[PDB]
């Protein structure tokens, strides 16, 4: 005899994922800041 | 400006995908379009060095005459990841597609 058969086709894979990252920061040496009220001043003791 | 290893380890513990679905088109568009297979459960291990790996192999049943070219991970359904398979495959008949292991990285 000569016979044949069939089987299910099987495949394999490696899927993987990656993201990465970042960071940020901004500033400066302050002076005076900000104030709503801003007027000439006299300071007694 | 970069996250420390501790930050990455803390961060990864929240991503808890539990199902995987295949597509014949890139799911970078609406992730629920072009779905080709039913979801299959998948587990992941603890984060070490900012990387998590799948615990065990997963078998996915590709319906007969279907094609697979991409994939996507889902959670509580939100799709958290997407990607393209190593090769578009034409399952002329019903078969099995094997995912040996997949990992997620922050590096």
């Amino acid at each position: 005899r000569v016979h044949s058969y069939r089987g299910v086709l099987i495949i394999t894979d490696k899927l993987s994922v990656e993201a990465g990252s970042r960071a940020s920061l901004s500033g400066y040496i302050s002076d005076g800041g900000t104030s709503d009220v801003f007027t000439i001043c006299r300071l007694l003791d | 400006g970069t996250l420390t290893i501790d930050g990455k380890n803390k961060i990864l513990a929240t991503l808890t995908p539990t199902t995987i679905i295949l597509h014949n088109v890139d799911p970078t568009a609406d992730p629920t379009a072009n779905k080709v297979t039913q979801p299959v459960a998948i587990y992941f291990s603890e984060p070490d060095n900012g990387l998590i790996a799948s615990e065990d192999t997963v078998n996915i049943t590709v319906p007969a005459s279907a094609t697979v070219s991409h994939y996507s991970l889902w959670d509580n359904d939100k799709c958290v990841a997407t990607g393209a398979l190593s090769k578009p495959q034409f399952f002329a008949e019903e078969g099995i597609y094997v995912i040996s292991s997949v990992s997620v990285d922050l590096n």
